[PDB]
């Protein structure tokens, strides 16, 4: 077979318009019909629209009635969705499928409805209050926080350091602003020894830093 | 419209077993059924078409029945690699419609977590605002209470917790919960616990720091 | 045909003109067979057969889709809500069932309706055949890439009709302007119109003018029943012919004062016929129309009227404005030209460029004597007969 590629998600604040795009090829886009359907971070799958083959008929879910418009060009072999009046429930990821032949669907699009700007993170340490005795395992890490939007990243000692690493899906704050967390745990004798250092990354706005995180050796 | 109604809610089952999700058709669309399975972040993958029709390069172990209004998708024996949320759809016309999923959890003894706890970092404190971090590492079922408490008094409504996806290793989970607060109430106060409560701890563990010796 | 010109109006009288009355509405069910497409299926990837039974089986939920969305909350709006009682009458579940099981035997039925209605009833079958005995067998299994390319082309020429009915009736959310091909053949058309309750000789004009009879129906949705379309074709009766009829076109008859303009106009222009019972009225162009010699009227649109053509002493419906309107006025057989107020007006010929300019005040030129008259830049072409 051949494939759908999305494109066009991004950011986009509360009450604006954005067109997002599907392209075809290694199939005959003139005699299918598609859908697009959306899914909002955690949540399930919803219908959103349909166009049959013709591009001449359309058919919406309610939720986005009267604001999203599904259009179909044959003579470019591709499909879009022109939302408008854009929503917080909007944010999802946007999902391109070919109808009565369902096994077709593309990778998505991220549309991000918010009204916050590109920031990076403040990258804060987390060690223990106190030094500890000699024996047991021993947790740290870092706190990445306050950064838009979601894609950041982070590694331990330029990826040297797998096991036992631990990052978590970010949560939204009410400022609009994305913290995370990271943690690794070793065994509590040897942090005298090694160096644990944190790689943060967060490319939308072009920042890339390193966060040195001292425990204390132990009794 | 159309609705579809998935059951169960959720499911957890041993690599080895049965397991069935039904789905039921508000009416009666006679074999317009689609099963698809989707891994986290990633395009969902179709199973199942016309109710009961095996997609190619699709194992053994996957089936559908129906036909009317009540359906079936059953795995005859779980893999690891089965471990995703599936969900039904239906076409009976052009509004199409989606079931609300289901989410399957590779089933474990049961291992209670390790408790640690962090104060704010002075960098982060020259700012203006304090981050307590609670972290239950390594723990099994997922459900836990993590219960903040500022000098023995219980908190609301100032924590987000977020927890991770199953471990491929050891099926395990992992929480991790931030109190926040301004400097001027961090400093208005001296203990800091977190009191988690879990199905594999025989009592509540709870873990604190004083204010100032870090 | 006797074209005489007033001139005392600005008038035009053509004469010998021939009715035909359309006095009724004929109803003509079809049910196109799809046959059982639900359980073939294609397994070998990309095919032109497979493409082919997607957008069946998407067209048969395009439909389904378009008649769920038709929920009771050249066509008259009284020719269609006319259309449109009928259609409730037939898309109850006794009558569909009626319908189909009159059409069992054979492949063409009068079936009755619950109220009295009798209906020409077609089954159009030629997919659900092929599908059901070529298609289904071809298919070894789930695989449609088949070698055998003569059977593929012909699936793919099969359910022509089909998609295309499905796509006039979608794309007007289930009521179509008009009737095409798709919706009723020629074939079907002739058939059901010498089926129609009317004498012979009607019936030999409507065949003499089979598209005339198309252009003037439509077609409503019935629904979707199972792996088949009931949809009506509503065709025109005209139950009534050969009466004599002539049509009036006028424009402005001003005389001119030295800056005043004393104008006159007749407001009865439009097409007449003295049938039995009345003389009876048609005022407005799309109401009647012409081929040939004979004229084609909706009797819904008659207004009934006394007996006239004298000058004016009677009273003729004519106008006494003070006020001037230039303009062109097309007649059978020619055209009337009403140059007044500060315009140019001129003949045309398509050899010859511009042959004789007109004169300020409603002339009358024979369709022998130009191919054009302009006023003013606006070019209005004659009629030939
Ligand atoms: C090829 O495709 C054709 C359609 O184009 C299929 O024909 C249909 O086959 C199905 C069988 O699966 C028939 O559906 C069944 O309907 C029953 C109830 O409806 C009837 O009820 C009364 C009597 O109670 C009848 O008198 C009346 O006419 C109604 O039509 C149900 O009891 C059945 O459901 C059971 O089976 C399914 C599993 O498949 C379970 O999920 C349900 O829980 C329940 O156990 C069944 O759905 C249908 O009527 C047929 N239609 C026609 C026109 O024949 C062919 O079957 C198909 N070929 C194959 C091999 O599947
Ligand atoms: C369908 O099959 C019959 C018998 O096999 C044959 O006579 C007929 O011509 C076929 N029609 C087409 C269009 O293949």
């Amino acid at each position: 077979q051949g494939k759908l590629v999305e494109s066009g998600g991004g950011v986009i604040q509360p009450g604006r318009s954005l067109r997002l795009s599907c392209a075809a090829s290694g199939f005959d886009f003139s005699r299918y019909g598609l859908h697009w359907v959306r899914q909002a971070p955690g949540k399930g799958l919803e219908w959103v629209a349909v166009i049959v083959y013709a591009g001449s008929n359309k058919y919406y879910a309610d939720s986005v009635k009267g604001r999203f418009t599904i259009s179909k060009d044959n003579s470019k072999n591709t499909m879009h969705l022109q939302m408008s009046d854009l929503r917080t429930e909007d944010t999802a990821v946007y999902y391109c499928a070919r109808d009565q032949a369902f096994d077709l669907w593309g990778q998505g699009t991220m549309v991000t409805v918010s009204s916050a700007s590109t920031k990076g993170p403040s990258v804060f340490p987390l060690a223990p209050s106190s030094k500890s005795t000699g024996g047991g395992t021993a947790a740290l890490g870092c706190l990445v926080k306050d950064y838009f939007p979601e894609p950041v990243t982070v590694s331990w000692n330029s990826g040297a350091l797998t096991s036992g690493v631990h990052t978590f899906p970010a949560v939204l704050q009410s400022s609009g602003l994305y913290s995370l967390s990271s943690v690794v745990t070793v065994p509590s004798s040897s942090l005298g020894t090694q160096t644990y250092i944190c790689n943060v990354n967060h490319k939308p706005s072009n920042t890339k830093v390193d966060k040195k995180v001292e425990p204390k050796s132990c009794d | 419209d159309i609705q579809m109604t998935q059951s169960p809610a959720s499911l957890s089952a041993s690599v080895g077993d049965r397991v069935t999700i039904t789905c039921q058709a508000s009416q009666g669309i006679s074999r317009s059924v689609n099963w698809y399975q989707q891994k986290p972040g990633k395009a969902p993958k179709l199973l199942i078409f016309d109710a009961s029709h095996l997609e190619r390069g699709v194992p053994s172990r996957f089936s559908g029945s129906g036909y009317g209004t009540d359906f079936t998708f059953t795995i005859s024996s779980l893999q690891p690699e089965d471990i995703a949320t599936y969900y039904c759809q239906q076409y009976d016309n052009l509004r199409i419609s989606f079931g609300q999923g289901t989410r399957l959890e590779i089933k474990r003894t049961v291992a209670a977590p390790s408790v640690f706890i962090f104060p704010p970092s002075d960098e982060q404190l020259k700012s203006g605002t304090a981050s307590v971090v609670c972290l239950l590492n390594n723990f099994y079922p997922r459900e836990a209470k993590v219960q903040w408490k500022v000098d023995n008094a219980l908190q609301s409504g100032n924590s987000q917790e977020s927890v991770t996806e199953q471990d491929s290793k050891d099926s395990t989970y992992s929480l991790s919960s931030t109190l926040t607060l301004s400097k001027a109430d961090y400093e208005k106060h001296k203990v800091y616990a977190c009191e988690v409560t879990h199905q594999g701890l025989s009592s509540p563990v709870t873990k604190s720091f004083n204010r100032g010796e870090c | 045909l006797k074209e005489s010109y007033l001139e005392e109006s600005c008038s035009t009288i053509t004469e010998g003109y021939l009715s035909v009355l359309r006095t009724g509405w004929y109803t003509n069910v079809f049910t196109l067979e799809v046959g059982d497409v639900e359980n073939l299926t294609c397994t070998d990837g990309p095919s032109l057969i497979k493409t082919e039974l997607d957008l069946t089986k998407s067209a048969l939920r395009e439909l389904k889709t378009v008649s769920a969305d038709q929920l009771a909350r050249v066509a008259t709006a009284a020719a269609v809500t006319a259309g449109i009682a009928i259609a409730k009458t037939i898309r109850l579940e006794s009558e569909v069932n009626a319908i189909k099981g009159a059409l069992k035997t054979t492949n063409e039925a009068v079936s009755t309706l619950g109220n009295g209605v009798r209906v020409l009833a077609t089954a159009v079958r030629e997919l659900k055949e092929f599908v059901s005995k070529n298609l289904t067998s071809a298919i070894n299994k789930n695989k449609c890439d088949i070698a055998d390319l003569k059977m593929a082309v012909s699936f793919s020429q099969f359910n022509r009709r089909f998609l295309n009915v499905v796509r006039q009736f979608s794309d007007n959310a289930g009521i179509t302007p008009a009737i095409s091909l798709d919706l009723m053949t020629d074939a079907e058309l002739a058939r059901a119109v010498s089926y129609m309750p009317t004498s012979a000789g009607q019936i030999k004009l409507m065949l003499e003018n089979r598209a005339m009879v198309r252009r003037k129906g439509f077609g409503i949705l019935i629904g979707v029943y199972g792996s088949s379309v009931i949809y009506m074709v509503q065709l025109p009766i005209f139950g009534v012919i050969d009466t004599p009829c002539w049509i009036i076109k006028a424009a402005p008859s001003c005389s001119e004062k030295d800056g005043n303009y004393a104008c006159l106009l007749r407001e009865d222009q439009g097409w007449y016929c003295k049938n039995a019972g009345s003389t009876v009225y048609y005022p407005n162009e799309k109401d009647c129309e012409t081929r040939g010699d004979h004229v084609f009227c909706d009797t819904a649109a008659g207004i009934n009227v006394a007996e006239q053509s004298r000058e004016c002493n009677y009273p003729c419906k004519v106008s006494t404005g003070r006020h001037p309107i230039s303009m062109v006025a097309l007649s059978p057989l020619g055209a009337l030209v009403a140059c007044y107020k500060g315009v140019s007006c001129s003949i045309g010929s398509n050899r010859v460029g511009i042959i004789k300019q007109l004169p300020k005040g409603c002339s009358y030129i024979t369709n022998q004597d130009a191919d054009t008259v302009t006023i003013d830049n606006t070019v209005y072409q004659l009629s030939k007969v």
